[PDB]
RNA sequence: GGAUUUUUGGAGCAGGGAGAUGGAAUAGGAGCUUGCUCCGUCCACUCCACGCAUCGACCUGGUAUUGCAGUACCUCCAGGAACGGUGC
């Protein structure tokens, strides 16, 4: 059940609760997310938890795309051009992948508009400082894993790893 | 409390936005299902606390079981059941085949255990302290044999639910 | 009634472009000049002309000015401001 | 609906979702129907509790 | 109940000096009296003068034919 | 007499029409009602001092259009008799 | 003679909605009073404008010459507005 | 004389584009001889800005054009 | 058509009415019109600096208005 | 069916002054390249008049509320002012 534009066509779409346009994508189980140009950028919210989508990239170019969920999937590396597919994206939900290392972090340090991110219920997040490593790859980024970058984590970032 | 779709948080941090925690809440609910609505008020009387409705009743009981004493913006809020149904649920609305219930209340109509098997598709029929619940599937019955095994309705007594013989 | 309203008040002076082919000009509120032939004309001023040339003056944001021609054009009678007949076709 | 006898000279459409309602419960009510209409004794006690329908008895047989 | 139309029927009645505030239009206004009117708000003034707030000075004009579509306000003046 | 007629029998025509906000959309004007409800279809459009954009379809008011600009080839000599 | 949204507004009245007028001022509150000229008269009402001076006045009035748009709640988008 | 150039675009999502510079992309339903357009769930954008069914009068549009599917 | 706005719940009662450019007056309306030209006697309008100005009896016109509040409980 | 609430528009235009202040990599003219001098286009800082006052959104610290609802917005104190518009 790879993802075609039948079937991004045949897709529910509505409003969220943050009254963004957002399609559901749920319940498909995609192996790879690509197909996307039949949306034409159209939805400002993109619901694909629950899928089976091991690399989140093979996106086209989509000005309007602010809200990524990636929530319950094997995702366990991110893709170099994140920036120039998705330079509007600020909401990226990341919990329960299969991120292991930090490296895997470091394309997602181009995303200069990214302010939320979750890595929460991930292998990457209990190595030691996870959240340091993080606060200091991606300083655009202001909510952490439900949690606001204060002054003294971004000095204990800055300090370590210099 | 009945469980029910909407799932009530409190003891939350009131010094946030209204529109980022409301955000922050719908990317911790998206992750268990789909969120319907989100309510969240910031006023004297509806300080520090939120609500999340979903389209499932099971993806909320997840949500409150999985999320109970969460930290969220530093204060662990507390997640709960509903007192009354959402307005826009109530809007949008508007191992064996049989199972042996045991230690049943008999104030309880059959209303109130229908609306306790509706967490698992449609059954073929249900008999009325002990009680015999028949489902059209096998594995939905041994989901609701999973899931009733202890469940939290009525709590001055345990309801036990357990498969039937031959 | 409307066109005896037409041919003796101030909409004459528009029907003597038209009907002696006369060149006159429109100044509109966008500080542009445009002279031309009326060709056709209404109750409401839309005036669809032949042959216009529009003057105008632009700023870099010293300015400077500028002028382009058009071979047929049609103004609506809102943007109108000032129309002047004056005998330049000789 | 299927076509009948019943719907005969009935040209609406809620007339004969109406009447089709009509018709459905007067039918299935003159039926007999032992899933819910029986009288078990189940041998729990075995004299007492004759208030058991047929889907009980199963459960407590089990 | 006053008319507004009533109002400006006793005004130029009393033929008494009033001022005129022009809309979107706060530095000049006009003062005069007002000798008729018509259903479109438009006033016949005779001996009117323009003042303009900003450089304290009066341009008087003679008979002026204001219309309704610009005067926003209209207040009676002791002058 | 009424330019609503003139305007209405220039159907499938390239055109342009520029707005008193100094916009520029040249299109093919494909339907005019008689409030100057210009509708077309596959318009370029370009505002003040930014790009041109291309639309499949755009929907311009009369009260909003300043100036039309027609082709040369236009024949109103003959779209004029009613 | 009378407008689909105009009977959406006058359909709409008694709800806690917003007028936003070409200035910019937002006056909130419940519709006390909406008739067909988009005259929207509010008891309990509050300004929240573009100038972002809020206040709190018993009674306005916007009229539907300075009117630029009317924020209203989704009760009545469902029924009987589908057509 | 057909009059289905409003007809056309019912129940789906457009863009219409202020005189201030504003765009509210909304989901058209309905309309009237004065242009009043009736935007369940529209955006702002000019930022974004929630506001949901937005009542806007026909006297501020200037133009208008069709966004994407309807939901 | 041409129906009058409903001004019968405000008549003589105290009410702040807005015109274009900026300008605030405070009066009493003694009349309606079709129009919406609103007629306030013992007007006061509010300078650039704050002061208060009586102007007696006005007549504003409803092209140039913009909102008109009631000071009074009706 | 161009005369006040919708469609023949009341719209257009310009961002205070000074200083032997600084820059036009490839894009000004003249004294007929290059170096220099003069004059009608910005941004950064400094000074006078942080252009002024207002409220909303927002960041730091301290602090109060533990409350079951369908919402313009929601505790208070102090500092800073990146943003919006109102009148001069």
């Amino acid at each position: 059940v790879k993802l075609t534009a039948e079937l991004i066509e045949q897709a529910a779409q509505y409003t969220n609760a943050v009254r963004d346009r957002e399609l559901d994508l749920r319940g498909y189980k995609i192996p790879v997310i690509e197909n996307l140009g039949a949306t034409l950028d159209q939805f400002d919210a993109i619901d694909f938890s629950d899928n089976e989508i091991r690399k989140l990239d093979g996106f086209p170019l989509l000005r309007r795309l602010k809200t990524l969920l990636v929530n319950n999937n094997r995702i366990c590396r991110i893709g170099e051009g994140l920036d120039q597919a998705l330079p509007c994206l600020t909401e990226l939900i990341l919990t329960n992948n299969s991120l292991v290392e930090l490296g895997d972090l470091d394309p997602l340090a181009s995303l200069k508009s990214l302010t939320y991110l979750s890595i929460l219920r991930n292998p990457v997040t209990n190595k030691k400082h996870y959240r340091l490593y993080v606060i200091y790859k991606v300083p655009q980024v202001r909510v952490l894993d439900f949690q606001k970058v204060k002054l003294k984590e971004r000095q204990e970032a800055e300090k370590m790893f210099k | 409390i009945r469980p029910n779709h909407t799932i009530y948080i409190n003891n939350m941090n009131d010094k946030i936005k209204k529109e980022e925690l409301k955000r922050s809440l719908y990317a911790l609910f998206s992750q268990f299902g789909h969120v319907v609505d989100i309510v969240a008020l910031k006023t004297m009387k509806m300080r520090g606390q939120a609500f999340v409705i979903f389209k499932e009743l099971g993806s909320s009981t997840n949500a409150l079981r999985q999320l109970q004493g969460f930290p969220f913006y530093g204060k662990p809020m507390r997640i709960q059941y509903a007192k009354t149904d959402s307005d826009i649920i109530s809007k949008m609305r508007g191992p064996n085949y049989i199972l042996f219930l045991n230690n049943l209340p008999e104030e309880t109509n059959e209303m109130m255990l229908s609306m306790l098997f509706n967490q698992f598709p449609g059954f073929k029929e249900v008999r009325l302290d002990i009680a015999f619940v028949e489902f059209e599937n096998d594995g939905q019955a041994g989901a609701a044999r999973d899931a009733l095994q202890g469940f939290k309705i009525t709590p001055s007594h345990a309801m036990k639910i357990t498969y039937a013989k031959k | 009634r409307e066109e005896e309203e037409f041919n003796t008040g101030p909409l004459s002076v528009l029907t003597q472009s038209v009907k002696n082919n006369t060149q006159v000009l429109i100044n509109c509120r966008n500080n542009k000049k445009l002279l031309g032939r009326v060709k056709a004309f209404d109750r409401h001023c839309n005036m669809v002309l032949e042959n216009v040339k529009e003057m105008w003056t632009e700023v870099p944001k010293k300015p400077v000015n500028k002028d382009r021609y058009i071979s047929k054009m049609f103004l609506r009678g809102d943007s109108v401001i000032v129309v002047l007949r004056n005998p330049l076709i000789a | 609906i299927p076509n009948t006898a019943h719907f005969a000279n009935v040209t609406q459409i809620e007339d004969a979702v109406s009447l089709w309602a009509k018709l459905k419960l007067q039918k299935a009510s003159e039926r007999w129907q032992p899933d819910t209409e029986e009288e078990y004794e189940d041998s729990s006690g075995n004299v007492v509790n004759k208030k058991t329908y047929e889907d009980l008895k199963r459960q407590g047989l089990l | 109940m006053v008319q507004p139309i009533n109002l400006i029927f006793r005004y130029l009645q009393n033929r008494s000096r009033i001022q005129v505030w022009l809309y979107e239009q706060v530095n000049m206004r006009i003062e005069g009296c007002i000798i008729g009117f018509d259903e479109y708000m438009n006033l016949v003034l005779d001996d009117a003068e323009e003042i303009h707030s900003k450089t304290k000075s009066r341009k008087q004009l003679g008979r002026i034919m204001l219309k309704g579509d610009n005067i926003t306000l209209l207040q009676s003046v002791s002058n | 007499m009424k330019l609503v007629r003139f305007l209405m029998k220039l159907s499938h025509e390239t055109v342009t029409i520029e707005l008193k906000n100094g916009t520029q959309v040249h299109g093919t004007i494909t339907g005019v009602d008689v409030s100057m409800n210009t509708h077309l279809k596959a318009v370029k459009m370009t505002l003040k001092n930014r790009e041109p954009v291309q639309l499949e379809t755009l929907s311009i008011r009369g009260n909003n259009i300043r100036y039309f600009i027609l082709p040369d080839s236009l024949p109103l000599d003959t779209l004029l008799v009613d | 003679s009378i407008g689909v949204p105009i009977k959406v507004l006058h359909e709409a009245e008694g709800h806690i909605v917003t007028c936003e007028t070409n200035t910019g001022e937002v006056y909130r509150g419940k519709l006390i009073e909406a008739e067909d000229n988009m005259n929207c008269q509010m008891s309990n009402i509050t300004v929240t404008y573009r100038d972002g001076r809020v206040a709190q006045l018993e009674q306005v009035y916007i009229r539907g010459s300075k009117i630029r748009f009317l924020i209203l709640p989704d009760m009545l988008k469902n029924a009987p507005m589908l057509k | 004389g057909k009059s289905s150039k409003m007809l056309q675009h019912i129940d789906y999502r457009m863009r219409c584009i202020l005189q201030d510079g504003r765009i509210f992309i909304g989901t058209f339903k309905a309309f009237d001889k004065h242009m009043n357009l009736i935007l369940c769930d529209c955006d702002e954008f000019r930022e974004k800005r929630v506001l949901g069914l937005v009542l806007l009068r026909g006297e501020n549009l200037v133009s208008m054009t069709v966004e994407g599917p309807p939901p | 058509k041409a129906h009058p706005p409903e001004l019968k719940k405000f008549m003589d009662k105290k009410l702040s009415l807005k015109l274009n450019g900026g300008r605030h007056v405070q009066g009493i309306l003694r009349g309606f019109d079709p129009f919406m030209n609103l007629v306030i006697d013992e007007c006061v309008e509010m300078a650039t600096s704050g002061q208060q100005n009586n102007i007696g009896m006005v007549v504003i016109r409803g092209n140039s208005i913009i909102m008109l509040e009631a000071l009074e409980r009706v």
